[PDB]
């Protein structure tokens, strides 16, 4: 029954944002919150954001 | 009858196919976004019973 | 009591071509916190900056692809450019293009010179061409703008993109790396009290430090017009 097929391929770039699950080798599994602006983080003596 | 893969779709303007070739496939590299048409394909109906 | 002593742009020593040191003295107890965490959040957010934000390279379709010659993704090499350190003297939008052939290092010093653009790291690697009869060649629009505009921000703001082939850079325009300050005690004449403070600035090479502290106190005096006049 089939004349033809079209396959097209889609490539998509997921940046990650709040809801996606992150994890640490440890089981310290989460889902990502909020996304901090960089001057909103917390930093060390030499500026260092976390 | 045969279903036809082809640009030439009803009820969709000219922007919607700005990106089928003349064959009625999305051409490759071509950034698509959700609904966009990636291959135009037509259905031969009949008794539309207005 | 009622008046207060202001800072001064006393010195910037400038430790690198990409990092330097400013000190604002003197200081009134407490300001040197208030002031230092003000143009903290201010230089970390809202300096302007050139970043590239397309590239059409010459056969390539998408950035899922490769080159034959080059050793590197079209991707790893939109990656590269993402990186590139421009400062374009004059225009809010400037054309680089990058020709080069036989086998070796494209690096930045191989874009075409333009008068009214410095590339600040000449040595920055674009790709590799493995072959001596590969060429690249590209044209890379760098833009000015201020803080992070992702590509997907702008693909659908219509920008008249007809072209297939011309690939969209995320665009990270802040030209500041690392802003770290620290309040120590000044040496003023009579007072003890006075601080100074130092504001260590990692950039990417294509800022001033003292402009960007102008630029950061103008952007704060600015936003308290609205407190200062409060109706």
């Amino acid at each position: 029954g089939v004349l033809k097929i079209v396959k097209v391929y889609l490539a998509v770039k997921r940046r990650i944002q709040p809801g996606d699950k992150m994890a640490g080798r440890h089981g310290n599994k989460g889902v990502i919150s909020k996304i901090n602006p960089i001057e909103d983080m917390p930093y060390d003596e030499n500026g260092t954001p976390v | 009858g045969p279903e036809e893969i082809t640009a030439d779709i009803p009820n969709v303007g000219e922007a919607a196919l700005s990106k089928l070739d003349e064959s009625g496939i999305v051409y490759i590299g071509a950034e698509v976004t959700g609904g966009d048409i990636l291959v135009g394909k037509v259905t031969p109906k009949g008794e539309t019973q207005l | 009591v009622t008046e207060f002593l202001k800072p001064r742009l006393v010195d910037i020593e400038q430790v690198s071509s990409t990092h330097a040191k400013v000190t604002l003295e003197p200081l009134e107890r407490g300001f040197g916190h208030t002031l230092g965490n003000a143009l903290r959040r201010i230089l970390l957010s809202s300096m302007p900056g050139c970043a590239v934000t397309e590239v059409e390279i010459d056969g390539v379709l998408h950035e899922y692809s490769t080159k034959e010659g080059v050793q590197e993704d079209i991707l790893e090499i939109l990656l590269n450019l993402k990186g590139l350190a421009v400062r374009v003297q004059g225009k809010d939008e400037v054309i680089l293009t990058l020709n080069k052939s036989g086998i070796g290092p494209v690096t930045a010093a191989d874009i075409t010179h333009d008068g009214d653009v410095e590339i600040v790291k000449p040595q920055h690697v674009i790709c590799h061409l493995t072959d001596e009869n590969a060429s690249i060649s590209m044209r890379i629009k760098v833009q000015r703008g201020r803080g992070y505009v992702p590509a997907s921000t702008r693909i659908h703001s219509e920008e008249d993109e007809r072209p297939i082939g011309r690939l969209l850079v995320d665009a990270c325009y802040s030209p500041v790396e690392r802003i770290a300050y620290n309040v120590e005690a000044a040496r003023v004449e009579q007072r003890t009290d006075l601080d100074k403070l130092v504001i260590e600035m990692e950039t990417n090479g294509t800022i001033d430090p003292e402009e960007a502290i102008r630029r950061a106190a103008t952007i704060l005096a600015e936003q308290l017009e609205a407190f200062v006049d409060l109706r």
